């Protein structure tokens, strides 16, 4: 099962260097680098029989690979292009057709830095109507105005991430469809029992990880550097 | 009457990429050979009905070989590990597969087996579900292949295609 | 004909 | 040349229903076949393989596939699909000679609609904890579908299914917002086929 990609998330700008790593603790001889984009499914970039071998795949242009050792396979984008923004999967194998996948590395390569903004995050508090009518309180989180669509949203209740009772839009929402590098919005819900929301020693936090510019990208805009960051919104229980 | 088909591959590592070789037989007759040692590495059909074939047939065949070679190179190294052998030396992994069909056209026995450095290494039993492992290294391989489903992979071939081809071949004669 | 061999050793 | 084809990219069925995902393979002897699944935000997992023998292959999670030489078929089947089986399903053959590489289908995105036992359509309003206004359409049934705003300036999300596992409870939800000074909860989802049934809290509307 243990095939592990690093890094899970990555943003860079056209011309940059990107290096996706993949480690496998099986003693598999084959390793593979795939990309995945909607409308193209899984496409093979490069693979390898074993240590010190490389084979070209179906869409190798723009990528190099290195199989230094038995368990480490690297993908290298030496001059990154917007085309390459995508989701990458590593896989090991020890038999025809049987691949064991890693978890994904999501990479955005940005053409124009002027377009990057972090999300604004707001939490909205559960309708009283809902609480009385159904005995349940639904909180809604709203993250808005962020480009590029590279965020990860999570609910924190009392210092621990919670998963039960949470739905987060699978697809984001273009603020302006007509503009083509539009900023995005994205919504999420956490539902809990009325008794729970009503305890006012309950802390609710909506946390959005933004993946954006790096410490050493130059920034020439009269607004804050839309750098990689966390943006949150809080709320506390009420007994009403 | 009865009939047989055999195909042998050998890969020999070098002190200085491995010398790969192959040769096929039906009924104790050669029908093709390959050797990455003659100036051109190309398959040499030895039988009239094979010689008359499209060169995009022999292309795909060749493409497959380049893979198989790369497989041999990797696994040859897998063996030197198993046997604690010096990196500088010369070793030979060999592989044979094929089938015997009887008078009826029904498969009578299938083969899939490797020998390493002259000595038996591993071999698919007549049942086509189990492996016989010469030594401590071989059992490791067997375990991998047991769990990977190797025996099943090759049963499919041996019971089906290996017999179907021998038949067409004998008929093309 | 061909029955290539790819399973690890 | 060895391809495999999956007929439908999108597919939806209801919690409990029985599932058949179609996979046809370009002819080859002898065929080696696979089904992989991809759970949201994850990689691919091998579901099952067919090398030889029993043409009915048992995968894990009560999945199974049927190898039909007759059809050039490798259909994937499950008897009673739960909701957690919503995922993308990939068919794949391992060509011979092209064997180090696995050749995938396009994929099939499977959506298992949860069974809403006691539907209670309602459109409540939620207020910003710091300031701002959002409208929430919730608790509707699987059949009800929410559609986008013909207003542009108003934002509406798709349905999302959330599951409070501690209480064995699932529910749908759409969300809408705008800062048109004009704009109200009642008028929000009106560009949809809402149930006659659905509640509207009187003050909030």
């Amino acid at each position: 099962a243990a095939v592990t990609q690093s890094p899970r998330n990555k943003v860079t700008v056209t011309g940059g260097n990107v290096t996706l790593s993949c480690r496998q603790t099986n003693s598999h001889n084959y390793m593979y680098w795939y990309r995945q984009d909607t409308g193209h499914g899984l496409r093979l970039i490069h693979y390898s029989y074993g240590a010190g071998n490389l084979q070209i795949g179906d869409v190798p242009d723009g990528y190099k690979a290195t199989r230094t050792t038995q368990e480490d396979f690297f993908l290298l984008l030496e001059l990154a292009s917007p085309s390459q923004t995508s989701l990458y999967f590593c896989a090991s194998s020890d038999a025809p057709g049987q691949l064991y996948f890693g978890e994904g590395s999501k990479l955005t390569v940005l053409e124009d830095l002027k377009n990057v903004f972090p999300p604004e995050v707001a939490v909205f508090e559960p309708s009283e109507a809902e609480i009385s009518h159904t005995q349940k309180a639904t909180l809604v989180c709203l993250a808005t105005g962020f480009y590029p669509d590279h965020v990860e949203l999570s609910w924190w209740v009392n210092g621990k991430e919670v998963h039960s009772g949470v739905c987060t839009d699978p697809q984001p929402l273009k603020e302006q469809p007509a503009l083509n590098d539009s900023r995005y919005a994205l919504s999420s819900r956490l539902r809990v029992s009325a008794t729970f929301w009503q305890n006012p020693r309950n802390h609710f936090r909506c946390q959005v990880q933004f993946y954006g510019l790096s410490e050493n990208d130059e920034w020439t805009q009269d607004r804050a550097k839309p750098v990689t960051q966390i943006v949150s919104a809080e709320a506390w229980g009420r007994a009403d | 009457g009865p009939h047989s088909m055999r195909y042998y591959e050998t890969a020999t590592s070098r002190r200085g990429e491995p010398r790969y070789t192959s040769v096929g037989y039906v009924d104790d007759k050669e029908f093709v050979r390959f050797d990455s040692d003659a100036e051109n590495p190309r398959y040499e059909p030895q039988v009239p009905w094979m010689e008359q074939e499209g060169p995009e047939y022999w292309e795909r065949i060749t493409q497959v070989a380049k893979g198989q070679e790369q497989w041999f190179r990797v696994n040859l190294r897998t063996l030197l590990g198993y046997y604690n052998q010096s990196a500088g030396g010369t070793h030979t992994l060999q592989r044979m597969y094929g089938c015997d069909v009887g008078s009826d056209g029904r498969l009578l026995r299938g083969y899939e087996q490797f020998a390493y450095d002259g000595c038996d290494y591993i071999a698919l039993n007549e049942d086509l579900r189990t492996w016989t492992a010469a030594d401590m290294a071989a059992q490791i391989t067997r375990r991998k292949w047991e769990q990977a489903g190797a025996a099943e992979y090759y049963r499919a071939y041996l019971e089906g295609e290996c017999v179907e081809w021998l038949h067409r071949y004998l008929k093309n004669g | 004909f061909l029955s290539p061999f790819w399973f690890d050793i | 040349a060895q391809s495999v084809t999956q007929p439908d990219a999108r597919v939806t069925v209801s919690e409990g229903a029985s599932l058949q995902l179609r996979c046809k393979y370009s002819y080859s002897a002898t065929p080696y076949l696979f089904w992989y699944v991809q759970y949201p935000r994850q990689g691919l997992q091998m579901l099952l393989k067919y090398y030889s023998g029993d043409p009915v292959v048992q995968g894990v999670n009560g999945f199974e596939a049927e190898f039909s030489k007759s059809d050039s078929s490798f259909h994937l089947r499950k008897a009673s699909v739960h909701w957690s089986d919503s995922a993308v399903y990939f068919c794949a053959v391992s060509a011979k000679g092209t064997g180090s590489k696995l050749s995938f289908g396009k994929g099939a995105k499977l959506t298992v609609s949860p069974n809403i036992q006691n539907p209670d359509p309602a459109v409540y309003q939620l207020r910003d904890s710091k300031s701002k206004s959002v409208c929430l359409f919730t608790d509707f049934d699987s059949q009800t579908n929410v559609s986008q705003s013909k207003d542009s300036d108003v934002y509406i999300t798709d349905k999302c299914v959330l599951d409070m596992r501690s209480m064995d409870f699932k529910s749908n939800s759409a969300v809408a917002w705008s800062n048109k000074s004009d704009f109200a909860c009642a008028n929000a989802f009106n560009n949809s086929i809402i149930p006659e049934d659905t509640f509207f809290p009187s003050p909030e509307s």
